[PDB]
C-alpha cells in the first residue's frame, strides 16, 4: 500500500548499511531531481538523518 | 514495571544479544561522542 498526502509517512533511516542503489525501482523515473547535493555523489557522503 | 514512565518517543535502535564467584565488572565512560 502507501498512504495519502494530508498524512503523509516519515520513516527514519538512522542505523544502516545503505545500499544506494534503489535505481532498480522502476528505473524509468519521470522526475529524479536532486537539491543541494549531486546525483551519483550522493552514494558517498555521510550524513546525521 | 514494564512501562517505566508515562511516554516514551524516541526511534533509536542498537540490539545486541546476551550480555550474560560471579564477579561482573563494568566501566562506562563517554568521550568523542
Amino acid at each position: 500500500r502507501f498512504a495519502s498526502v494530508y498524512a503523509w509517512n516519515r520513516k527514519r533511516i538512522s542505523n544502516c548499511v545503505a545500499d544506494y542503489s534503489v535505481l532498480y525501482n522502476f528505473a524509468p523515473f519521470f522526475a529524479f531531481k536532486c537539491y543541494g547535493v549531486s546525483p551519483t555523489k550522493l552514494n558517498d557522503l555521510c550524513f546525521t538523518n | 514495571f514494564r512501562v517505566y514512565s508515562s511516554a516514551n518517543n524516541c526511534t533509536f535502535e542498537y540490539v545486541s544479544q546476551p550480555f550474560l564467584k560471579n564477579l561482573r565488572e563494568f566501566v562506562f565512560k563517554n568521550i568523542d561522542g
